[PDB]
């Protein structure tokens, strides 16, 4: 809906990932009730950056929308949610230096510089080399 | 007719300084002279105490000389405190006379044996001192009695005893002041606010809204106080139950545009965080989902006069904040959706 273009039902579709990741677990292994996909759905690594996934998603329509606001709130939870994505911090401190830079920008520059894959599945992956931007590193940097 | 000025402010002077504690000179005499007083005031009430001028030129009198005193700065007097007093006045200044611990020794006796004969006068036509006295002290235990065996505080404020009862001595002292005209009912109500303990006063008030008209001016004088004071009415509408406010809308269409206002704007004033999937306030002071949620629950369980004012304000407000079909988003869809 995003390449299509409708901010209504985009909004409408990340908060709707975002209820099922937070109020369901889908680590509910209790009862053995079927066949069921042992590795690739149940990885910790696949919660926590489908989590960052959907809340930058949702972050851009915000900032589309302009209520960096809200954009702010999805971004600093999706910090808190899987700090070793980098992609996360990049649109945090994108944000911060168009609106309020320094204090907060470098508290998180030195969180980055102490902070510094294992089996994501496939889709996920090939989702976040997908919305990433080229220009990362020379941002960070900076 | 004229006469009886000079005879009741006099007896008011002796009732208002009964209480204060100078008596060393007082005597029998003083005494007799009060009773004597207080009888005849007492026998007015019985003769002409109904359809007379005299009896509007008193309340005048009474009323002037209360708002003179006010309730402030010199003297907090309760006072004789309408022409049905007139009827028991004896039996003020004797009360408190027992409380005046300055009371010399022999005007003492001689006091409580002239209130107190015994029963050598057992056989009375008239309702005499002692026979009034007995009649309060039984009450008194009475009320003791029953509030301690067998009374509850009722939910429904409306319909308690005590909410009842001191909406209606609140509703008295208004229609007086309201004929009187001398100072705006404004001016009153506002200085009681500040003066006593507000919670309570609150709850009454509410309460007094609620009571049908008894001689609805009463009403009527203190929606226009309340709408006049928004302040009072932020602390009045925030401290209250549900169902009590629901009520006093369906009665006052003039409190409810304000009252969705009010909620309105509280609802707009919180953030929802993810991991807790509710609605909370940054402040310790801001309303929770559950009674702002308990405040709309009620509105919508009421009249068709207000079910459709509510929803409007809600959809409308929706509409606003953009017309969202999914939680997370509008504080408004989530009230909206949790109504089914
Ligand atoms: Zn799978």
């Amino acid at each position: 809906w995003v390449q299509l273009g409708a901010q209504k039902v985009a909004i409408s579709e990340f908060s709707r990932c975002l209820e099922l990741l937070f109020r369901a677990t889908p680590e509910e292994k209790e009862q053995g009730a079927a066949f069921n996909c042992e590795q690739g759905c149940k990885s910790d690594a696949a919660l926590q950056q489908l989590r960052a996934a959907a809340l930058i998603s949702r972050g851009l329509e915000w900032v589309a929308s302009g209520q960096d606001t809200k954009a702010l709130q999805d971004f600093l939870l999706s910090v808190q949610m899987c700090p070793g994505n980098r992609d996360t911090y990049f649109h945090l401190l994108q944000t911060l230096k168009r609106l309020d830079r320094r204090d907060e920008a470098t508290a998180l520059w030195w969180r980055l510089e102490a902070q510094t894959l294992w089996s994501l599945p496939l889709y996920l992956e090939s989702y976040l080399s997908w919305i990433r931007p080229s220009d990362r590193d020379a941002f960070l940097e900076e | 007719m004229e006469s009886l000025l000079q005879h009741l402010d006099r007896f008011s002077e002796l009732l208002a300084v009964s209480s204060t504690t100078y008596v060393s000179t007082w005597d029998p005499a003083t005494v007799r002279r009060a009773l004597q007083w207080a009888r005849y005031l007492r026998h007015i009430h019985r003769r002409f105490g109904r359809h007379g001028p005299i009896r509007t030129a008193l309340e005048r009198r009474l009323h002037n000389q209360w708002r003179q005193e006010g309730g402030f700065g010199r003297g907090p007097v309760p006072g004789l405190a309408n022409f049905q007093a007139l009827g028991h006045c004896d039996v003020l200044l004797s009360l408190r006379l027992l409380e005046n611990r300055a009371l010399g020794d022999a005007a003492r006796y001689h006091l409580v044996q002239q209130l107190f004969p015994g029963p050598g006068v057992r056989d009375a036509d008239e309702e005499t001192l002692q026979e009034s006295l007995a009649r309060l002290a039984r009450r008194r235990s009475a009320v003791h009695m029953l509030r301690f065996n067998g009374y509850r505080e009722n939910p429904n404020l409306q319909e308690d005893s005590l909410m009842k009862t001191q909406a209606e001595l609140l509703l008295e002292r208004l229609q007086e002041v309201g004929k009187a005209e001398a100072e705006r009912p404004a001016r009153f109500l506002s200085s009681l606010w500040e003066r006593l303990p507000q919670n309570n006063f609150l709850k009454v008030i509410a309460v007094a809204l609620l009571q049908p008209p008894l001689s609805g001016e009463g009403s009527q004088v203190l929606v226009h106080w309340l709408l006049g004071n928004s302040e009072v009415f932020a602390a009045f509408c925030r401290a209250l139950p549900a169902g009590l406010l629901t009520l006093v809308t369906s009665r006052h269409p003039a409190l409810s545009p304000v009252y969705l206002g009010l909620l309105t704007d509280w609802g707009q004033r919180l953030h929802y965080d993810l991991q807790k999937g509710i609605w909370v306030g940054t402040e310790s002071q801001d309303v929770p989902w559950e009674e702002l949620h308990n405040r709309f629950q009620s509105l919508c369980q009421a009249p068709p006069p207000l079910k459709d004012k509510v929803l409007t304000a809600l959809e409308t407000c929706k509409a606003q904040d953009g017309d969202f079909e999914v939680p997370g988003l509008s504080i408004w869809t989530d009230l909206l959706l949790a109504l089914r």
